[PDB]
């Protein structure tokens, strides 16, 4: 029983997704794939996928596509093996699903390798020491929670908050001038929304037909059935190891959604024969994301960037899923509805974010130092903030004040307009780079720019921006008073 | 014509609470067909059973409209050849029933002319009216903010002791006394007393002239009924309407006072039916039972039904799936709060969580 | 001639010559919108020239549909099939499809629409055909004789509480 | 030459408007979610769909019509094709059932289809005029776009829906049939005397002859409640494929989840968060991917869908409505509060939003929207936290934004550009309604005969496809709007706010509020 | 219903070499006619009450 | 204050009360569903 390749089976049972296949010399192993040789009427092909095994002949298997046209007793043939997909520099520019194939309707792609989804995490012994500073070009990403190269990144959001304008911002800023590769994996979410990123990727000439493309798209989405939504991470993961691991290049792994992933497990789950847990997810949610997590991580082959967007459902941060996700990271960028309401845009909670090279030996102690006192005074001027509400903004002291007006431009001077809001926004965006946000920033710790207004800190970029906005604010409110002065 | 059914002769295989399995040799039944048990079983009443589901080609689940006292497996059940039928006509105004349609108030035989299930499907959507137009009930609060529509659906929401039975009482005075056309008091789960004081209120207003012409019919099933009877009262005193509407082309009011023990009553007999249950509790079938019931509480184009259904809020919370679900199909909704009674302003209405359809300037001034 | 690349970078069909004849085979106009609907379906996007068909089809044509249609209007046709053609196909309307709108408005007697439409030519075309100018100043001049250069009802006074809220 | 059907087995029991069936032994088999029809009588069948396959053999079924009249022990023949119903321009006008049965009033489509490709769709660039200021130019859709209308009961997520509907018939009466939006009305759950009164409402109107209603009242079975949505948008997918654009309402989703919830349930699925079914999502998910904006290469069609979803004390927090509100590119949120302040239609624009922007605007409307957007925030914070303008026009925008029937498209730009550049910063805020209505259904130059210019007249309503086309700030049509808004303006200040602020009397003060109220409801 | 019973054996291929047997059920859903059923082949030429 | 702290202790109640309630109706479901197939023992040897 060690080479199954072309065993026989037969469907037993059929509920939903969720598809029970009998073989008489016995189940081949789990992970395994599985094609409908039966001629049913279908317009797709069906391919199945082991996950449990009942007994010694029987096994439970998940599809891929819709069950729809599925008789009982239908012939079934394994493959040999779990699903593989090609990998390799002729991937790239291309699109694909789950099981590998080309959706773009392109021509056929040359695949000299293919490798199986399911694999191995590394071990302890392939972990490598990466602490350098990743430049986004945002001021409040690069200023309270660095990104460091060859981690792991996560957008934690509601619905609405801004976590796929991000993820195109930071492809915009990081990926067109990449010296390696770029993985992007839709998981669960809008076909338009890929449909928008395949255009931009091509115009901005990332996916080059004619000459040389430098990214791959993976795309699962909302309408494809959960037993894709839950492998189609695995897929678009294996491609870029491999790239990592073969090509020793430095990669880029962008995620929208990671959350789907446990959703799709959780909606199978109850088919599978397993108690819910708490909320109602499954069981296995923190061994089974634990699994795909730890295989996206830089090793002394390769290193992996990673940028992942969760989705926190209902605003509630305290959710299974969400709070499951926080321990695989390295930077977390968690988002609030309050903020964006405000006019603020990113809307980052910078009180709620945390990064690992916060720590003055792997960034500048320049940076470290104006990091934390911005932090520290966004705290203090939230604690006011319930004093100006009971007492008044008249009762502060001097000192309370200061800090006050000093705090105000802090929040609005952490709202940047971005190069892909500009339809959003209607303005052009910017990109600040490093060390002019630090100085910016320090210069406002001290009150180099107390006299400054306070809405010319909003929706800008770096300092030089910053005066540019208040000459133009004093023009204006010079005309007003010319204005009223005639009159 | 005559059912090919009847005189089927079944035995009970399986008794739990409300609920009795028969198997029939000869195959079960219809849905919804009466049997009645033959055996004395030294009860004291008659049992009587309505079959709901199918269990096999032989077997049919049951609910039993009395007590299932005193009963034992293998006793003898016969069909009745139909549907739990009921009396209707003018021969039923000024006479009180139950469930199954016997009077009970130890007066002279009904002599109805005919009988009709209490089962029905509903009107169609070409048998639907246009008519809108404004029902004066002298309270204030109703006739400024949520005014009432004739022919249309009227619900009361509210707790316990908040005053969903007295503005129905003020209602009844203030409408149905100087009403021409015909009433309909269905008592659902409600207090045995209140349907006694309705009697020797309707009486002593000569709505109910003993001797003379009525304009009134009662039927309760009260809160000592099994839950089977509750849960079918309602449909019996609807199919009571449903004739004066229809076969007469009269106006009919429609009290029925409490729709929410109906939807608690199927509760009751789902968990027994072996039914997974839905959120709180509830039978996965909520919603259908109360949109099988409320279709068939409208206006046609042959006559006008106006109903007022009080709806009882448990533990005062308007969001259980009871409550919540009966607002789409109603009306005008009136919900009282618990706190505004409290504070000496009665009615209690909560204006703001009110609402009417009406309240459109193409139909009131 | 040169193959043209839809916005994923498949090739569209360029012979858009048959469809013109059936086009200016129709008699009304709204089956010229079939057409081009047809085209569209068949991965063969319209060009100048198919466009210019269709606004001479809606010009030469009795009317909108073999039964009368309330409120149809060949000028909001016309209007509405630019508007189409120059933002959601990034084409430039030429001097032959304004003369056609400016014919119609000529022709229905709406003078006031061809002043604008005569501004539209002589600002990104090149003047107005003098013959149609001309024969719109005479409709509006008729109007002045004949009193209808306004709906009436505008022209009645009225004051705060004389006026009639529907 | 016999009309053989394939009998497959027998019906073992009925639980409600689900049943379970026995396969004869040696015999075909059925596919899963195939039709199957269950023999009631030698003539009549009642239809069926297959939702579960067990391994006993037994099969769940899923009633849809004629369920009184099943019986167990009955026969069951199989037709072994999935679900297909009618479609096309024949259906228009009509009132059907999720199976294509016609309801009396007083080519084949799949049900389901997959959803297109990701190169098989185009950005999102044709707007779809709901007919609200608010909702045009704060929250823009465009064709090809999911905007779920979320809110309380009672807030009208109803009617802003059906004048969607009814403010397209204006528009296709004029353009080519190639650009008119067709309507699908799809009703779960809902009271038939509600369908009745909207089918009434909409021929009136005459928007039948561009609409279709497809009912599951109440009292049908929750599988026909079910298949709605689904049924409704495949009568949609027609013109979608056929390079033209549809409209697919659903009222409600939040009646379809309690129909499948009660359907699992019943056929024994394992419940999940609050009862449902664990792939609740999914079935929303497949739903809403099938609307979409399809590229120039397979027709330029669209598919445009407005699910309606009903919360509980303004919670959002919800599992139905978090999921529908994570799938659609927008959401109108309609606030109980703001309903019964007199904003009507209740439109919360914070909470409000739309993902596509402004390229699901016209080219005219997008400079008024995006100056209008930076005013309202700023008298959002102003008043938050003194007669500046962004504070004197905001009132003034908010005011604008109270409709009772939806707006011809020029009216309502001209009025907000009029309001945006501040001819009305000298009228009260009482009188905005009063000053719109003169402006659009009166012509205050031609009464005082003080009327100079040449074409642009509010009553040439032939304005509104130039207007659309060249833009209101361009020099054809800026120098005669300028002109006609200054003339307006002059006009209307001297000879009727002097008036209405100089009355006193009981009589005139009851008068005039009549009139501000009934200009609400007209303009 | 032999007649019909043979006509369906003839075109089921499968049953060429199967001996043909007629066995009676009792239908209380029909009152006129009858039907046959071979191999899930269903042929109805019955009618029941009006 | 001692509104909205009895609020908070009376949600926490119904909160723990559903969610095992939930859990606990998907086990009876999935008890259900679940059938016991014939004996294969040795019914005799007895
Ligand atoms: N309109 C009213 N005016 C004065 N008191 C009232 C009024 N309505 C109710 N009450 C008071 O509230 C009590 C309860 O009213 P009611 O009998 O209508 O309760 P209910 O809503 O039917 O509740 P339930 O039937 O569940 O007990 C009355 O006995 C009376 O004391
Ligand atoms: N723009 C509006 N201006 C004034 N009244 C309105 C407006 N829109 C709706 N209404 C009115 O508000 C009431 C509720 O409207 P609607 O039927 O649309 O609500 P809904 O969201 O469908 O609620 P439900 O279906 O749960 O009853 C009706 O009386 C309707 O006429
Ligand atoms: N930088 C930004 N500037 C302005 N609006 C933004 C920005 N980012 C997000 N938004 C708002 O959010 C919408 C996009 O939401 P999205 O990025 O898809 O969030 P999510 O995926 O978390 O729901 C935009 O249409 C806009 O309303
Ligand atoms: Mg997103
Ligand atoms: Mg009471
Ligand atoms: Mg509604």
């Amino acid at each position: 029983v060690a080479d199954h390749k072309g065993r026989v089976g037969h469907v037993s049972q059929v509920i939903g997704a969720v598809v029970d296949v009998h073989f008489a010399d016995g189940v081949p192993p789990v992970l395994t794939a599985l094609d409908v040789v039966d001629k049913l009427g279908r317009d797709e092909p069906l391919t199945l996928e082991i996950v449990q095994h009942l007994d010694a002949h029987t096994g439970r298997c998940i599809a891929m596509q819709t069950t729809d046209l599925l008789k009982l007793k239908a012939k079934v043939v394994s493959t040999g093996g779990n699903i593989s997909v090609p990998v390799g520099r002729e991937t790239l520019g291309r699109i694909f699903n789950v099981l590998g194939d080309a959706i773009d309707q392109r021509g056929p792609v040359g695949e000299k390798l293919r490798m199986p989804i399911h694999a191995v995490a590394p071990k302890l012994a392939d972990q490598a020491a990466e602490d350098a500073v990743l430049t986004t070009g945002i001021k409040v990403i690069d200023l309270i929670l660095p990104y460091c190269k060859g981690g792991k990144i996560g957008l934690f959001g509601g619905a609405g908050v801004g976590k796929t304008v991000i993820i195109m911002e930071l492809i915009n800023n990081v990926a067109k001038g990449h010296g390696g590769f770029s993985v992007f994996a839709g998981v669960g979410e809008r076909t338009r929304e890929g449909t928008d990123l395949y255009l931009e990727m091509m115009q901005s000439k990332v996916i080059d037909l004619k000459g040389e493309s430098k990214c791959v798209l993976v795309y699962g989405q909302m309408n494809e059935p959960p037993g894709a939504r839950a492998r189609v991470a695995q897929s678009a993961l294996t491609m870029a190891e491999y790239f990592r691991d073969v090509e020793g290049q430095d990669v880029l792994l962008f995620i929208d959604n990671i959350f789907r992933f446990t959703q799709a497990n959780s909606e199978v789950s109850a088919l599978l024969g397993r108690i819910p847990a708490a909320v109602g997810y499954q069981p296995t949610l923190a061994e089974d994301l634990g699994q795909l997590q730890e295989r996206i991580t830089s090793t002394t082959k390769g290193s992996i960037t990673s940028v992942q967007a969760v989705y926190v459902p209902a605003d509630d941060i305290t959710d299974p899923a969400p709070a499951t996700t926080f321990s695989h990271l390295d930077a977390t960028t968690v988002l609030d509805r309050a903020v964006a309401e405000s006019g603020i845009y990113p809307a980052v909670n910078p009180l709620e974010c945390a990064s690992r090279i916060m720590d003055p030996d792997v960034i500048s102690v320049d940076h470290y130092n104006v990091a934390q006192d911005v932090v520290q005074m966004l705290t203090k001027y939230r604690e006011l903030q319930d004093i100006i509400a009971v007492l008044g903004i008249d009762e502060l002291s001097e000192e309370d004040k200061l800090i006050v007006d000093r705090a105000r431009k802090l929040v609005k001077f952490l709202s940047q307009p971005f190069q892909v809001a500009e339809v959003f926004t209607g303005m052009t965006g910017h990109y600040v780079q490093l060390d002019d946000t630090i100085d910016s920033f320090s210069g406002l710790l001290m009150g180099t720019y107390d006299q400054v207004p306070e809405m010319a800190f909003y929706m800008v970029g770096g300092i030089n921006s910053v005066l540019e906005k208040a000459k133009k604010m004093a023009e204006e409110a010079a005309e007003l008073e010319k204005m009223r002065r005639a009159r | 014509p005559v059912a090919d059914h009847k005189g089927r002769v079944g035995h009970v295989s399986q008794v739990i609470g409300a609920v009795v399995d028969v198997h029939f040799a000869d195959g079960v039944p219809p849905v919804l067909t009466a049997l009645d048990v033959v055996d004395k079983l030294g009860r004291d009443e008659p049992l009587t059973l309505e079959i709901v589901q199918h269990l096999d080609a032989h077997t049919g689940r049951c609910i039993a409209m009395q007590t299932t006292d005193l009963l034992k497996l293998k006793a003898k059940v016969v069909s009745t050849g139909g549907n739990i039928s009921v009396p209707v006509g003018r021969e039923t105004l000024g006479r009180i029933f139950n469930v199954l349609g016997d009077a009970i108030d130890q007066r002279g035989p009904v002599g109805e002319k005919l009988r009709m299930p209490i089962h029905a499907v509903a009107p169609k959507l070409a048998d639907q009216a246009a008519e809108d137009a404004v029902l004066t009930t002298g309270i204030k609060v109703i006739d400024l903010i949520l005014p009432y529509c004739k022919g249309g659906k009227i619900g009361l929401f509210g707790g316990a002791g908040v005053g969903k039975t007295v503005i129905i009482m003020e209602l009844i005075n203030n409408v149905a006394k100087g009403h021409g056309g015909f009433s309909v008091f269905a008592g659902v789960g409600e207090r045995t007393r209140e349907g006694t004081d309705l009697y020797l209120e309707m009486m002593q207003s000569k709505v109910i002239d003993l001797k003379g012409e009525s304009k009134c019919v009662l039927v309760y099933g009260q809160m000592n009924e099994p839950p089977g009877a509750r849960a079918r009262v309602a449909q019996s005193a609807l199919t009571m309407a449903e004739y004066f509407r229809d076969v007469e082309g009269q106006d009919v009011l429609l009290f029925i006072d409490n729709i929410f023990r109906f939807t608690q009553a199927n509760s009751e007999v789902s968990a027994l039916l072996g039914r997974i249950p839905a959120a709180v509790g509830y039978q996965p079938t909520l919603a259908e039972d109360l949109g099988q019931l409320q279709e068939r509480i409208t206006s046609t184009t042959k006559g006008s039904i106006t109903s007022v259904q009080a709806v009882y809020v448990p533990a005062d919370d308007i969001t259980d799936p009871a409550p919540a679900t009966t607002f789409s199909h109603l009306d005008a909704t009136t919900v009282l709060d618990r706190a505004v009674a409290e504070s000496g302003i009665y009615p209690a209405v909560n204006p703001l969580e009110c609402a009417s359809r009406i309240m459109d300037p193409d139909v009131i001034s | 001639a040169a193959k043209k690349y839809d916005l994923f970078g498949y090739e569209v069909d360029t012979n858009t010559a048959p469809w013109i004849e059936k086009i200016k085979k129709c008699k009304y106009y709204d089956e010229a919108g079939e057409v081009l609907v047809n085209m569209n379906v068949s991965n063969c996007p319209p060009d100048i020239a198919t466009y210019n068909a269709t606004l001479q089809c809606i010009y030469q044509s009795p009317s909108k549909q073999s039964t009368p249609v309330d409120n149809e209007s060949k000028f909001c046709a016309m209007m509405d099939l630019l508007e189409e053609m120059q933002h959601r196909n990034r084409l430039k309307p030429n001097e032959e499809s304004w003369t056609w709108v400016m014919k119609e408005c000529v022709k229905s007697g709406q003078f006031r629409l061809g002043y604008c439409i005569q501004q539209v030519m002589e600002t990104e075309c090149k003047g107005c055909p003098a013959d149609l100018v001309k024969a719109n100043e005479a409709n509006a001049q008729k109007a002045k004789t004949e009193g209808k250069e306004h709906p009436g009802h505008l022209s009645q006074q009225a004051g705060l509480f004389d006026v009639k809220v529907e | 030459f016999f009309k053989t059907t394939e009998m497959i087995g027998y019906v073992h029991s009925i639980d409600g408007t689900i049943a379970t069936l026995i396969p004869a032994p040696g015999n075909p088999g059925v596919a899963y979610n195939t039709i199957i029809q269950i023999q009631v009588s030698p003539t009549t069948f009642a239809a069926g769909l297959v939702f579960n396959l067990e391994k006993d053999g037994r099969i769940g079924i899923i009633l849809m019509d004629n369920i009184t009249e099943v019986q167990s022990g009955q026969k069951v023949m199989a037709t072994g094709q999935l679900l297909h119903i009618p479609v096309g321009a024949g259906v228009l006008g009509k009132v059907v059932n999720p199976l294509g049965h016609e309801v009396p009033v007083g080519t084949l489509g799949k049900v389901d289809t997959g959803a297109p490709n990701i190169v098989s769709r185009s950005p999102v660039n044709y707007n779809l005029l709901t007919g609200f200021k608010a909702v045009d130019t704060m929250i823009p859709i465009g064709r090809g776009q999911r905007e779920l209308i979320v809110g309380d009961r009672q807030t009208g997520k109803t009617s802003i829906a059906v004048s969607t509907i009814i403010n397209q018939v204006r528009i296709n009466q004029q353009i080519l049939s190639k650009n008119a939006v067709i309507s699908i009305y799809v009703s779960i759950g809902q009271r038939c005397s509600n369908v009745a009164r909207i089918h009434r409402l909409l021929q009136s109107y005459g928007a039948l002859r561009y609409t279709t209603v497809m009912a599951a009242t109440a009292a049908e079975p929750a599988g026909l409640q079910y298949l709605a949505p689904y049924a409704g948008v495949t009568m949609g997918e027609y013109f979608m494929n056929r390079g033209r654009h549809c409209l697919c309402v659903y009222d409600d989703l939040s009646k379809q989840a309690v129909a499948y919830r009660q359907i699992s349930l019943l056929l024994r699925r394992p419940p999940g968060r609050e009862a449902y079914p664990g792939d609740v999502f999914y079935l929303h998910s497949r739903l809403l991917e099938r609307a979409a904006m399809l590229s120039p290469g397979k027709g330029g069609g669209s598919v445009t869908a407005l699910p309606i979803v009903e919360t509980l004390s303004n919670d959002v927090t919800a599992y139905i409505v978090t999921n529908v509100i994570s799938i659609t590119d927008g959401q109108i949120y309609l606030d109980t509060k703001l309903f019964t302040g007199g904003q009507r239609p209740a439109v919360n624009i914070g909470l409000s939003v739309s993902r596509v922007g402004s390229s699901a605007q016209n080219a005219a409307m997008k400079g008024v929207a995006g100056k209008l957007k930076g005013i309202l925030a700023e008298y959002r914070k102003l008043a938050a936290d003194v007669q500046t303008i962004p504070m004197i026009r905001g009132a003034r925008f908010v005011a604008l934004f109270n409709q009772k029937q939806p707006s011809y498209f020029m009216n309502a730009i001209v009025s907000l550009y009029a309001c945006l550049n501040g001819y009305l910063d000298d009228v009260k805020v009482q009188y905005v309604k009063f000053y719109e209505y003169l402006l659009v259904h009166r012509d205050l130059g031609i009464m005082y005969g003080t009327a100079k210019n040449k074409f642009f007249y509010m009553y040439v309503q032939e304005l509104n496809y130039l207007i659309r086309f060249f833009t209101l700030n361009s020099p054809i049509l800026h120098g005669e709007l300028e002109e006609m808004l200054k003339q307006h303006t002059h006009l209307f200040l001297q000879h009727y706010q002097s008036k209405m602020n100089a009355i006193k009397s009981e009589k005139d003060v009851k008068a005039l509020k009549n009139l501000l109220y009934s200009c609400k409801r007209a303009v | 219903a032999r007649r019909v019973a043979e006509e369906l054996h003839k075109g089921l291929k499968e049953l060429a070499d199967y001996t043909l047997v007629l066995k009676t059920v009792v239908d209380r859903t029909i009152v006129k006619g009858f039907a046959v059923e071979l191999a899930g082949q269903y042929v109805n030429k019955a009618e029941g009450q009006q | 204050q001692q509104r909205t702290s009895s609020l908070y202790n009376k949600t926490r109640q119904f909160g723990i009360t559903a969610a095992l309630i939930e859990i606990l109706s998907a086990m009876s479901s999935l008890e259900g569903n679940a059938m016991k197939g014939v004996r294969r023992n040795k019914f005799w040897e007895g």
